């Protein structure tokens, strides 16, 4: 559970400040398309990064937090940072 | 006097106890800058302080997210009697229209705030027509302002006509990077062809304009004398328009002083024209012609109006636009003969080691007077790097530094942000 | 270092002095900066700008010539390949020159070299190997002690080119007779196996489902995986001496050893110049971002190019001729290789 | 001289023709008419022309320039020579690649009261609705 995450945050950590408002803009507009899992829309703007991805993954799920997240890294043309979550999660998801 | 936060991640308590020791009256802070860091939390608190210290000039915010209830906070202590702001500055903030019509009563309402900012703030006309509707009537003391991503139409653009046609006290206007249009430019060239209008500083910078908004700004130019400053840079205005621009402006009576046009898709019949006007004019002041293919005629062209001795050019900007050694050799020549030129710049380019002799030994004559060149010493071989500094052993006062806008006004760079 | 009259720190002059009355007998350097926050660097008035500024902060002495060179940000390590070994350095200290390095990498066989290197681009693997070796063998660089962990065989070859795509598990070679294999990192055989060539291939480049790859012939042919089709020839002037391809978008990047550089697309066969000069390029690197490529040369000379249309932003000179370089991750620092050293550069903007 | 008619018709003239006979124009306060037709003067004769009519002595009543090569660029010139002129009462251009651009051009010249433009005929200009909306505000 933690050891997801740390590389999660670490992962979310190398967001530059408003890099970091269109990632939660982006994941705002998918979690109000959403119907299977609410998130409340104060929480995600009051949130840090590390809260971010503690929540993301509280809610989503450890595959699919990752998977979303790498989806969206790859719509803000964030190529780099994309391969190194697939690996790291590679590296930190149990085999299932 | 200045404070800044280059970066910080700060508390609601921390900003609480920061600002209690900002009430103070002793306080003697002119400046402050909250733009990279990240305070949302206690942005509230920000407030109590330009309401009470009186010493306080210019705030700086950016970034931040402001609610509604912090806006009428704002407005409220703007409203204070006692305040002397005269600078503010939002970014970003994400407000609502609500707050638009709020800003503008405050700027009706208010006599001290004579600046204001709106950059990255998403302002359609619904939130053009309010702010033009405050600025109609003559109570309105605002000077500057900036609409920067707003992304307006041509109805912003009749709005903003109509209201600069009815104010007399607005001197600074920039609208960059928004689709306004050979409409919005005719409309706003339509405002500005009265002889009672008083604005002095415009800049419309990836307008998406082409030849026709040239031609209608040329067209609108004729007859005007209090206009001073004006750039359209981005914009894919051929060599056509600044030839209608030159012609405009070879007449006496023409008041223009600084101009500056970058990536336009220049060539070297345009040099000439602007070869013509620096030669003929006499209000002309500066100029910038950067990632334009002008090469060695068009440098040739400019260097044949340069060697005049009548010229009052004062800084040239030449960058990326392709030399080599013979213009190099020509620039060098007229650099030798002209004496009121003093700034200068040439990066990106292939100068040859014979070229670059060439160059120092014209700086080195004692008629010219250049107290900037920008250059990079340490791009050079050894031999290079002794001779530009032999140069600049000779006139002490001489400044070679490859990074330009060294020396240059603060107020260039500050208005436009 | 060598290009100032005199590098200087700021404690140096203390020490300086101290020393001085015990015996009885910018102008300060400064160090690298590795957060992200303090390069506070101001709008031009996960970024895509052209750099603007280069300075040299080290040297690296190696004591013998210098074949490949490899920059590690994750970690900071260096690492400089010779024919008698190879030697990894690091960047942490702060220092004018340096002489200890971190660990020494040696090979005992009678007539056994070393001429090549490559790291993975997670930073946990090296490949190595050279002429008259047994195998190729691959270091495990994340273990708290340099050991080999497995071994590829290959008898009576040599090679001369290496790569590797960590998304498949592949690990590719080139060797001298014109023999381009594969392998797997789970099972280490051979897959496939595909000649053809005896000039051979001097250098290959792996992404996706194709292989290109380049020889003195001046051809540039491109293999799939999947099938056994033949390969698509391009015919050129002049000999390929190293190839990159951009991470964006679809090009392929290549000097003709006559001052020349040209761009391929895999779409369609469409060329078109993008710089030109005197001496015989050695080598080209390709930013992480794609908007910028650096160029090392012969002729004492390291460029910085523009991807949009390849304009030359600046260079800087050396002494001795260059042969190597590699741009790291951070997009911020470019380490060269000439001579017997290996020094580091910074990159601003 | 005593002229007030001249007819030059597929002369093949080039831009020093341009600036004689506008330098002669100039000059001169007899002429009143002038056809310059088929001739590949372009913008830059156009821009000649131009500023020998922009002083205020000038007093041709009539000039007409068919089939010249013209775009944008000479009818911005022509655009600009019209404004503060009220001698000048014919003119035309047939035949040419104008588009909306110029035609908004003259438009907003010819708008303003002391403008004394009274004929004006064009043929071929790839004209739109655009167009037809300006003329309309304009009549």
């Amino acid at each position: 559970l933690t050891f997801s995450s740390y590389g999660l945050q670490w992962c979310l950590y190398e967001l530059d400040k408003e890099e970091f408002q269109t990632f939660k803009e982006l994941l705002k507009k998918k979690s109000s398309e959403s119907t299977t899992c609410s998130i409340p829309q104060f929480e995600i703007e009051n949130a840090n990064v590390e809260c971010l991805a503690l929540l993301l993954h509280e809610y989503y799920g450890a595959s699919l937090a990752w998977a979303t997240s790498i989806s969206i890294f790859e719509n803000m043309n964030l190529r780099t940072l994309s391969e190194k979550a697939r690996d790291d999660m590679k590296r930190h998801s149990p085999e299932d | 006097r200045q404070l800044d936060l280059g970066s910080s991640i700060l508390t609601e308590r921390a900003m609480k106890t920061l600002c209690a020791k900002l009430r103070h009256p002793t306080c003697k802070i002119q400046t402050l800058m909250f733009r990279n860091a990240q305070i949302t939390p206690g942005v509230q608190h920000l407030w109590r302080i330009v309401m009470a210290n009186r010493n306080l000039r210019s705030l700086n915010l950016g970034g931040t997210h402001l609610k509604e209830e912090d806006v009428r906070m704002a407005c409220e202590a703007l409203k204070h009697p006692k305040c002397l702001l005269e600078s503010l500055r939002l970014d970003c903030c994400g407000l609502t229209h609500a707050c638009y019509l709020k800003i503008s009563q405050i700027l009706t309402t208010s006599p001290s705030l004579k600046s204001l900012s709106l950059a990255g703030n998403k302002v359609t006309d619904q939130g053009v027509m309010p702010l033009s509707d405050a600025l109609r009537v003559s109570q309105c003391a605002l000077q500057k302002l900036i609409l920067e991503d707003c992304g307006i139409t041509a109805t912003g653009c009749q709005s903003l006509a109509s209201a600069l046609v009815s104010n007399r006290s607005l001197t600074h206007l920039c609208l960059s990077n928004n689709s306004l249009g050979n409409e919005g430019v005719n409309l706003l060239c339509r405002s500005m062809r009265l002889p009672h209008c008083s604005l002095q500083r415009l800049m419309l910078n990836q307008c998406h304009l082409d030849t026709a908004g040239c031609g209608f700004l040329a067209l609108a130019l004729m007859g005007n004398s209090w206009l001073t400053h004006l750039s359209l840079s981005m914009n894919p205005v051929e060599d056509n328009g600044v030839k209608l621009l030159c012609e405009v402006m070879r007449e006496p009576s023409c008041h223009l002083q600084d101009l500056e046009l970058v990536k336009c898709h220049l060539t070297a019949a345009c040099c000439e024209s602007l070869s013509c006007v620096i030669s003929r004019s006499r209000h002309l002041k500066s100029l910038d012609l950067t990632d334009n293919a002008l090469g060695d005629g068009g440098v040739a062209a400019l260097c044949e109006g340069l060697k005049q001795k009548n010229s009052v050019l004062a800084r040239l900007g030449l960058k990326a636009c392709g030399l080599t050694s013979d213009c190099c050799e020509a620039l060098s020549l007229a650099l030798s003969c002209n004496r009121h030129l003093t700034s200068l710049n040439l990066v990106q380019n292939n100068f040859s080691p014979k070229g670059m002799m060439k160059l120092c030994s014209a700086f080195a004559c004692p008629t010219s007077n250049l107290q900037i060149i920008g250059l990079w010493k340490w791009q050079y071989p050894v031999q290079i790097r002794k001779l530009l500094e032999e140069v600049q052993l000779l006139k002490p006062r001489v400044v070679i530094d490859g990074s330009w806008h060294s020396f240059d006004e603060d107020d260039r760079y500050w208005w436009k942000n | 270092l060598f290009w100032d009259k005199e590098p200087w720190f700021w404690h140096d002059t203390l020490t300086e002095q101290l020393w001085r009355i015990f015996a009885g007998v910018s102008r300060f350097l400064q160090s690298i900066s590795w957060d992200p926050e303090d390069f506070e660097d101001a709008w031009k008035r996960k970024r895509l700008a052209v750099p603007c500024k280069l300075e040299k902060m080290r040297i690296l002495a190696h004591g013998e010539l210098v074949l490949a060179t490899a920059i590690s940000s994750f970690t900071r390590h260096v690492f400089t390949c010779g024919r008698r070994g190879i030697k990894v350095w690091s960047l942490t200290g702060q220092v004018a020159e340096d002489r200890f390095p971190e660990s020494h990498l040696p090979i005992q066989t009678p007539g056994a070299f070393l001429r090549t290197c490559l790291l993975s681009s997670n930073s946990r693997s090296l490949l190595t190997g050279g002429y008259n070796l047994a195998s190729v063998s691959v270091w495990d660089l994340a273990a708290p002690s340099l050991h080999v962990k497995e071994q590829l065989p290959c008898a009576g070859l040599n090679c001369q080119a290496l790569d590797a795509n960590l998304d498949a598990n592949l690990a590719f070679a080139s060797f001298t007779s014109g023999v381009v294999r594969i392998w797997d990192l789970r099972d280490q055989s051979v897959v496939r196996d595909l000649k053809g060539y005896p000039d051979g291939v001097k250098s290959i480049v792996v992404k996706g489902y194709n292989i290109w790859t380049g020889g003195p012939d001046a051809c540039l042919r491109c293999w799939d995986q999947r099938t056994i089709m033949k390969p698509l020839e391009y015919q050129f002037k002049s000999q390929i001496m190293s190839l990159s391809h951009s991470p964006q978008e679809d090009w392929v990047l290549l000097g003709m050893a006559n001052g020349q550089q040209w761009l391929q697309s895999t779409s369609g066969s469409q060329r078109h110049m993008v710089g030109q000069k005197d001496s015989v390029i050695l080598s080209v690197k390709f930013s992480p971002f794609g908007q910028w490529w650096a160029s090392v040369g012969m002729d004492d000379f390291l460029g910085v190019y523009s991807m949009p249309a390849g304009t030359k932003v600046f260079e800087v000179p050396e002494m001795s001729p260059v042969t190597c370089c590699d741009v790291s991750s951070n997009n911020r620092l470019v380490v060269t290789g000439s001579g017997e050293h290996a020094s580091v550069y910074q990159i601003t903007y």
